[PDB]
Formats: structure tokens, sequence, C-alpha cells
């Protein structure tokens, strides 16, 4: 389960 | 239930990017099975995994497990998630508007 930073 | 809210975001200038302190995790090219916030594991949603201390998105209220409807009116419900990210890191956008639904519980059940 990919995630990203913003 | 779902119930929603409406959160506003005043990017944070870190260095060269406008950030708004927060993670995602979802849309329609992942698997929806392993998003441990949704009640429905079909949802292929944007969901807020993290928030970070002091930063932008937990001063204006996100928390983590919020299912990002809208952003600055564009509909995250069926979008990517690089989609996503570029929608929420558009850097001529200072200003960013969520609308977000949040599982929540009625309290007091007793008293």
């Amino acid at each position: 389960y990919p995630t990203s930073i913003i | 239930t779902a119930v929603v809210q409406r959160v506003e975001i005043h990017k944070l200038r870190q260095g060269e990017n406008l950030i708004l302190g927060f993670s995602i995790g979802g849309g329609i090219d992942q698997d929806p099975s392993q998003n441990p916030f949704s009640e429905d594991k079909t949802d292929k949603g944007i969901y807020v995994t993290r928030v970070s201390e002091g930063g932008p998105a937990e001063i204006a209220g996100l928390q983590i497990g919020d299912k990002i409807m809208q952003v600055n009116g564009w509909d995250m419900t069926m979008v990517t998630h690089d989609q996503a990210r570029k929608r929420l890191t558009k850097r001529s956008e200072e200003v960013v508007r969520l609308l977000v639904t949040r599982q929540s519980l009625q309290k007091a059940v007793q008293q």
C-alpha cells in the first residue's frame, strides 16, 4: 500500500 | 457513520516547496483491500494515511483516516494515486480547500 507525502 | 468536514489548508513554504503536511493512500490504480481506514474494502478513494505534527493539515483539522472527496473542487473519488497527488501539490495554489468525510461515532452513549 504505497503512500505519498505532500 | 460518515460526517462531512470542510477543511481549509494554507500551504507552508519549506524551502522550494509549499507543503500540506500529510500523506495519502488510495486511488483507482491501487489495491483498495490494503486500506486500513476504509469501511468498504472496494473503496478506491483517496484517504489520509498520516498527518504531520504542527503542519498545515494538522492545524486545519485534517485527521488520519479522512476520505478526500474534493480538492478545491476537483473530484477525488475516481482518480489515480498520482492524479490525486498532483491536484494536492499544484505550486500555484497556496490555499487548498478539502471536502472530506470522517468516520465518526455518537459519543456519550452512556453518561
